[PDB]
């Protein structure tokens, strides 16, 4: 397209849920990260408050002191795993077809639990659900109940065929990211409509640029505390990075406050804040109950 | 590309 029309009647929620009900709206990719579960417990440690230098996520630190993270991870292993109403909002998306894919940070796992699959979902640095022997020929898969047991053992996780380490299937901080990741990236962000980035402050690389490959006419919405992803006007001085405020806007709108009073709103546009009632106060009950 | 902040 590479051409900059304005789709959106004006540059609000409300604009956002008229183009969502239009015709024109049927591929929609969500971007989120952490913003999005702390309601769950789980902290994020670029916030000010409630939050923690990086080497514990820095992959050269992991391998020469691996305990260090394991002994955090305890630390910050919730009790229970109880997704947001964010996370059951992009449920919604797929029960009614709009979503083309979720593309998280997170590791936590929630997005499945709130019931979206691997097809919908790149855990763009990776996920604690399934764990690795890092033995280059072994290789051996861990669920996340062995892995949970080496971690509240306090025991560091050595797996059972080669006696390597078993390091959880997150991408570290130096590591490379999954093949998928660009795969994807390379298909899904020609024929998107619509990108709704949740609970990011958008400062991790490459994720960050998936911004700037949406094409330039889709509208992207921003449910977050604070404005991100805005061109810096220094390293801008050396494309596609948000404009909610000049006059040259056209298609990005935020949403500033919680990702889950944001969803709920927004689903309160849509007529969709009963069966995301429902779903929330029933997928919650069923998790209280196990 | 690799993770890091920027
Ligand atoms: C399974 C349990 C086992 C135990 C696992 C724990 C240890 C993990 C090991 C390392 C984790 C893996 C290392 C890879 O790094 C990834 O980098 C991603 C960056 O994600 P991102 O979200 O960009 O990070 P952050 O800088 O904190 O920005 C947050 C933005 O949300 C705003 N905000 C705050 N609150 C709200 C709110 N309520 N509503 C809306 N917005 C909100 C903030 O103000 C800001 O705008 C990460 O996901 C990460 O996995
Ligand atoms: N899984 C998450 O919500 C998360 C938050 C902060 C850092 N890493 C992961
Ligand atoms: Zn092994």
């Amino acid at each position: 397209g590479s051409q900059k029309e304005r789709l959106l009647d004006e540059l609000t929620l409300e604009g956002v849920a008229r183009y969502m009900q239009s015709e024109r709206c049927r591929r929609v990719i969500c971007l989120v990260g952490a913003g999005i579960s702390t309601s769950a417990g789980i902290p994020d440690f670029r916030s000010p408050s409630t939050g923690l230098p990086e080497a514990i996520f820095e992959i050269s630190y992991f391998k020469k002191h691996p305990e260090p993270f394991f002994a955090l991870a305890k630390e910050l292993y919730p009790g229970q795993f109880k997704p947001t109403i964010c996370h059951y909002f992009m449920r919604l998306l797929k029960d009614k077809g709009l979503l083309l894919r979720c593309y998280t940070q997170n590791i936590d796992t929630l997005e499945r639990i709130a019931g979206l699959e691997q097809e919908d979902l790149v855990e763009a640095h990776g996920t604690f659900y399934t764990s690795h022997c890092v033995s280059a020929s072994c290789r051996h898969e861990y669920p996340l109940s062995w892995m949970k047991e080496k971690i509240f053992s306090e025991v560091t996780p050595k797996c059972e065929d080669c006696q390597s380490l078993v390091k959880p299937d997150i991408v570290f901080f130096g590591e490379s990211l999954p093949a998928r990741f660009f795969s994807c990236m390379q298909s899904d962000f020609l024929k998107v409509d619509l990108l709704l980035v949740m609970g990011t402050s958008l400062q991790v690389q490459p994720f960050a640029s998936l911004i700037s490959k949406a094409p330039l006419s889709t509208p992207r919405l921003l449910i977050n505390k604070e404005k991100a992803g805005q061109s810096d006007p220094f390293l801008g001085m050396i494309g596609g990075g948000m404009d909610f405020d000049s006059k040259k806007a056209y298609r990005d709108v935020a949403w500033l406050g919680e990702c889950d009073q944001g969803c709920l709103a927004l689903a309160e546009l849509l007529g969709w804040k009963k069966e995301l009632e429902d779903l929330v106060r029933r997928e919650h009950a069923s998790i209280d109950a196990q | 590309p690799r993770k890091q902040l920027a």
